[PDB]
């Protein structure tokens, strides 16, 4: 599985 | 001075670092664990710009028809970073290798560097900016946002 | 069936899911312009229980106190949910990053769930009911019920 | 000094202009414990002073009444509306509408610290509150709804005091 | 149900 | 700068 | 039928007693143009099947950093540094040294026939390439690299392929 | 100008 980067609100 | 006067030179010191794309005070490592990272060859202060999150920007839809393409391959590696910008959402997708430094910086929930979202123009930009001082030789680490059950059974490292 | 009969089964029933915590047929999902959300994984029937909106339950004196602190950061997100229980308010605080999924359902004023306060054994808790049937693939959605001005000013999809 | 007569008129002219300008000082929001929002003073107010006016849309009863019909079928909507007789007609404020306004959002008390009261400007009515008592900064706003009505007191149990 | 603001003479 | 959510 | 125990158990056996016996049987050195020495499958091999180990110094982060800055002072050394993560921590088979063992003679191909594998015997790891598909006897044997960097990608153009 | 052999 691949994760992810984010940036919240 | 007024306060215009201080916020546009600011805006244009940091439109000018994004737009010069210079990456000083950084260097690329073997971190042990982790792969590449980069290290700051020099002190930041709290609150100095750090680097661009650089790559291609896309929109969503996009992204997700992306994400599944490199799914595919378990050998590409995670370099997208998804954000919202006036009601929308965009993904700096950094997959590709370029000599940007941004896209190589690790993970940690006690990191120092906070992401922050600075447009010019209307165009969006991720840049990372110091959290804390950072002393010469520290890697730089920022969290990279993803809490999902599922990524963490896979990325057990996004935990801390 | 009677009433009664009907409303003590419906009561067994959320409180079996309340005890379990068990959170089916939803999956986190990013929607373009709302960060994540909750989608439906199966059909949902007009009045069945969904998920509870499960955090920290803090009184008045606990959840200012938070609040001042959370408004001092950008970064932290806006998941603390305040409701009148037997003349005092609470709050479900739901701030810190958990599992469970109905901190991340995302608002409309015409959505797809209603919150109702459910009180078992003199313990509130929040539950999200379906008000109308919900196809697979579609988002979870309620209204979040600040009308303020100063929250519509600086979050205008509350407007909607 | 200055007559009766021209004290009167010289205050009635300063609540005049704060009711035009719609300047609301003295007041800040936040959270009370079992009423929702409500409105605490952040300085003094003598007893008799203006507080604040109950600002909203202004319509005649059988307006009000359709419109209430119509609110009632959400039960989300809250209660903002405010009737009032003036002069042989019966009228409403209603401030349902979200707006900065302040006086929509002051709480209920029969042992309150306000009253409310018609300030008429040229023929049109206003509903405003005044001090019934000295204030003191940091208290909580509060009036008197005035609905007796058994069945308003059975689903608000509050206005009972 | 609701419950009104009610003024009266 | 922030919103709540509030039972209705 | 095997049972699956019976399977991984024979699996791992296969695999195992051709990293331990290290005899490398099936595989030649030859001289190919514009790549120095690479090695041709002898006999054929099945999907699936072990191949080589990749086999050399096996060291940990802090001293494959430091022969890393030893071996950039001299172009003559070549790269046969592979590193890989095991239990959280960085490793590195520095096949540097010459020897008689072929995984170190293996070229790079994206879309080569073999895949190398990350393979615990009771604690300690190993590299090893496995066949991605058959393999016809006469095959070079190839697999990816796996350095994408610019840098190298640019200094090194067949890593592109 | 040196490379790597990397695992991923
Ligand atoms: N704290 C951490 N622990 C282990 N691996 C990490 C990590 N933070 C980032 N990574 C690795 O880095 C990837 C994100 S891209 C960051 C650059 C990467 N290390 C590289 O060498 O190309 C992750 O998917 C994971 O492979
Ligand atoms: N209709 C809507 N439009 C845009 N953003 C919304 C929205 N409803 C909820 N949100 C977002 O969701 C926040 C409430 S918490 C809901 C989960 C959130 N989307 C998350 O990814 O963590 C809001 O403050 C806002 O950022
Ligand atoms: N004394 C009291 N106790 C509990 N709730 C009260 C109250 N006085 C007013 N309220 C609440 O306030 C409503 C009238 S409008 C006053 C503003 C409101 N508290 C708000 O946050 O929007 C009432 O219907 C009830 O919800
Ligand atoms: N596809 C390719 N094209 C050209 N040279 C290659 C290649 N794959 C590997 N090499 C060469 O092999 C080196 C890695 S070690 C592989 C064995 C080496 N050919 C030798 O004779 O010792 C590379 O740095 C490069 O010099």
């Amino acid at each position: 599985k691949r994760h992810r980067k984010v940036l919240r609100d | 001075k007024s306060k215009a006067e201080l916020q546009s030179e600011e805006r244009k010191r940091i439109d000018e670092l994004i737009e010069s794309g210079k990456e000083e005070g950084m260097k690329i490592d073997l971190i042990d664990g982790k792969g590449r990272g980069v290290i700051a060859t020099k002190q930041f202060s709290r609150g100095d710009f750090v680097v661009e999150y650089h790559g291609d920007l896309i929109e969503i839809t996009d992204a997700k028809k992306r994400e599944a393409l490199y799914a595919q391959d378990p050998s590409t590696g995670c370099y997208m970073y998804y954000f919202q910008y006036l009601s929308k959402t965009y993904c700096v997708d950094a997959t590709r290798e370029t000599n940007r430094l941004g896209r190589l910086i690790n993970h940690s929930k006690c990191g120092n560097c906070q992401t922050k979202l600075h447009d010019i123009d209307g165009v969006p930009h991720l840049i990372l900016i110091a959290s804390r001082d950072i002393a010469a030789g520290e890697e730089l680490l920022y969290d990279y946002g993803d809490r999902s059950k599922a990524s963490i059974e896979a990325h057990p490292w996004l935990k801390h």
